[PDB]
RNA sequence: UCUGGGUCGGGGUUUCGUACGUAGCAGAGCAGCUCCCUCGCUGCGAUCUAUUGAAAGUCAGCCCUCGACACAAGGGUUUGU
RNA sequence: CAUGGUAAUCCUGCUCAGUACGAGAGGAACCGCAGGUUCAGACAUUUGGUGUAUGUGCUUGGCUGAGGAGCCAAUGGGGCGA
RNA sequence: CAUAGCGACGUCGCUUUUUGAUCCUUCGAUGUCGGCUCUUCCUAUCAUUGUGAAGCAGAAUUCACCAAGCGUUGGAUUGUU
RNA sequence: CGUCGCUACUACCGAUUGGAUGGUUUAGUGAGGCCCUCGGAUCGGCCCCGCCGGGGUGCCCUGGCGGAGCGCUG
RNA sequence: CGAUCGCACGCCCCCCGUGGCGGCGACGACCCAUUCGAACGUCUGCCCUAUCAACUUUCGAUGGUAGUCGCCGUGCCUACCAUGGUGACCACGGGUGACGGGGAAUCAGGGUUCGAUUCCGGAGAGGGAGCCUGAGAAACGGCUACCACAUCCAAGGAAGGCAGCA
RNA sequence: AACUGCGAAUGGCUCAUUAAAUCAGUUAUGGUUCCUUUGGUCGCUCGCCACUUGGAUAACUGUGGUAAUUCUAGA
């Protein structure tokens, strides 16, 4: 119920097992059997032996859309009032967008004759 | 143990306080950016999958 | 408290270790260690945490040709640390010390035995690492 | 005995490390074949890759079989208050 | 069970306690706790050693026409090893 | 301050781990130093257990008693003891 | 004038396979950075096209959950 | 081959009347030229030393050809060739209590010493080495690693560079 | 406050290294680079958003980890 811990071969290495290596420049290592801690210890690369986990990831050994979007009320308007003014669809912006077009031209008519 | 649990859709992040190992053993071994269904936790997390988004070690 | 639990020795009377601190010497000859009552034939080994007389073989020519206390670190025989695991290192290592426990030197290069370390204060505050 | 213990076989465990053969437009290249092809094909070639954590061993003093086969109420020598 | 043999040993650290004692410098002990030394009797879960399981790879010289499979070199050598 | 601890001038002993003295055994031969190995024994006790005394305040030490259960080491030089 | 005797000082030789500090290097190991060949933990677009849908009129303009195309790609 | 930001504010109205037009700028740009420069080159010039006379050439030393690389020209590097190149007119090697110069001291003339030091050029940031960014750095009041010193720590880590002013 | 742009490669200090090296005068780059300033050039090209397109991130709200640092993570 240990620390588990992983070898040079990667396996699992449960308490009671194998041993460490502490090397001078303060790297810690820690191995399953002599099998493993001597292959390490001859400058042996663990992804070119077969049994090893690291060459049966390299080697590929045995091996969506997700979006959501929400509507939240912000600070002034709740959810009710946004849900309104995108909901006036029918006409009610085409009234909306014909009202700013003749109070416009009213107002910029009357400012030409505001001066003289 | 504590939890930094965050709900996207409303907001209202809270920390949990925990010190059960069993409900968390369901979490360990597990990498980010991945959902595990968090029904270990009490009666109330029914129907919840959580996913790990990070964390901080012992140091920080 | 708590007192050093046993561990393999390794280190005879005879050996020579690496100086890990920097006073200027390079090896320690281990010559004798402390708290040996001993047995016929038998030579007085060391371990990591044992407190050691020395003399140095080769480094600075004013610390040659004397016996100085010194402090075993670092040990390549595998020793079991009561849960399990055989902690074995690159290399046999020491640092030079006087009797109360003061490190001579001011710093130490590579790990040092966790044994050594919560048994001697002064050497676990100069240690870079504990292993 | 409500069988037995053997011998094979199987399974497990474990050791080493990925077998032979076949396939590849893998492969330093080389030697041949061009009405040819419009970039080609025929050999030799260590090594590589897939098949293949494969192959091989594993009680003789490892574990479990209830699969198959035969054998086991046989032999000899003695022993009395 | 008559009888015979016979076995355990010593030290350190913490605390007591910078305490008693002492002008000061210095400086204990009993109980308790954690460990060692030497010795003794075992044991192989783990670490290490061995290793001709001649177990499984690698490899030199030669030999079976070649491949495959092997063998010989007084254990050919070497790696890992139940 | 004779006797905590010493003991002059003298005098009484013990031991056979020294070296002498002698020549009883062995000259038709008892293999003659040291070391290594291993067992046991003695106590005239270095340490440890229990104690008594001091010029024993503590610490350290010294003297003495019961006491041989247990331990008494690793090395440089030297054939060496 | 030189030897010898005393006292100061200065160098020289000298066993010590003497010692120490610079500098330039052979060889061995070798941190780290850069380049290259891979690698692809993750984050996205398109193909959505199980559906409620639809408009010039099942022939979808699509208003969203969600299936997920189990692919083409950044 | 401008999806940028301000300032006053105006003209045309026929097609009408809601649009098209407008100046002063700022910012931005591939390229060109200039400016500040930078970088590498040409010629001549340096102290003592021969108790340094022959050096360089494996691993580039000298040149040729073809390239690679760099901002470019060049053995800068690579491959293939030729055996060259420098020296008593002092090479090469060693020392320097040597940063170089403009300059300073002494002063008949000629000369002899000193220039670390405010101007110019170079170099360096404890010693080496390697890079990010940027037009420009092999930068250190930037980073990475090692070496040496050194800092705090709950010992799990983290942080250094006064030959800047004090 | 933060994002963006610019500077931080200047200045200041010191003289260790360095003996055709640095450096001084002279000359070249027809063998190169050059932010910024300055002046050119920017309708020279035939080719269902343009009356203005896409997504994220700071600062900010909030939940924190560590003993610590000009450390930072999740939403
Ligand atoms: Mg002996
Ligand atoms: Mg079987
Ligand atoms: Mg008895
Ligand atoms: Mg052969
Ligand atoms: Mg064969
Ligand atoms: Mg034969
Ligand atoms: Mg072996
Ligand atoms: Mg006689
Ligand atoms: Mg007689
Ligand atoms: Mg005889
Ligand atoms: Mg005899
Ligand atoms: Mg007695
Ligand atoms: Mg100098
Ligand atoms: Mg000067
Ligand atoms: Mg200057
Ligand atoms: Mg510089
Ligand atoms: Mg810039
Ligand atoms: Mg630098």
């Amino acid at each position: 119920m240990k620390v588990e811990l992983c070898s040079f071969s990667g396996y699992k290495i449960y308490p009671g097992h194998g041993r460490r290596y502490a090397r001078t420049d303060g790297k810690v290592f820690q191995f399953l059997n002599a099998k493993c801690e001597s292959a390490f210890l001859s400058k042996r690369n663990p992804r070119q032996i077969n049994w090893t986990v690291l060459y049966r990831r390299k080697h590929k050994k045995g091996q969506t859309r997700r979006a959501v979007k929400f509507q939240r009320a912000i600070t002034g308007a709740s959810l009710a009032d946004i849900m309104a003014k995108r909901n006036q669809k029918p006409e009610v912006r085409k009234a909306q967008r014909e009202q700013a077009i003749r109070a416009a031209k009213e107002a910029k008519k009357a400012k030409q004759a505001s001066k003289k | 143990m504590k939890l930094n649990i965050s709900f996207p859709a409303t907001g209202c992040q809270k920390l949990i306080e925990v010190d059960d190992e069993r409900k968390l053993r369901t979490f360990y071994e597990k990498r980010m950016a991945t959902e595990v269904a968090a029904d270990a936790l009490g009666e109330e997390w029914k129907g919840y999958v959580v996913r790990i988004s990070g964390g901080n070690d012992k140091q920080g | 408290s708590g007192a050093k639990f046993r561990i393999s020795l390794g280190l005879p009377v005879g050996a020579v270790i690496n100086c890990a601190d920097n006073t200027g010497a390079k090896n320690l000859y281990i010559i004798s260690v402390k708290g040996i009552k001993g047995r016929l034939n038998r030579l007085p080994a060391a371990g990591v945490g044992d407190m050691v007389m020395a003399t140095v073989k080769k480094g600075k020519p004013e610390l040659r040709k004397k016996v100085h206390p010194a402090v075993v670190i670092r040990q390549r025989k595998s020793y079991r640390r009561k849960d399990g695991v055989f902690l074995y290192f690159e290399d046999n290592a020491g640092v030079i010390v006087n009797n109360k426990g003061e490190m001579k030197g001011s710093a130490i290069t590579g790990p040092v035995a966790k044994e050594c370390a919560d048994l001697w204060p002064r050497i676990a505050s100069n240690a870079g690492s504990i292993a």
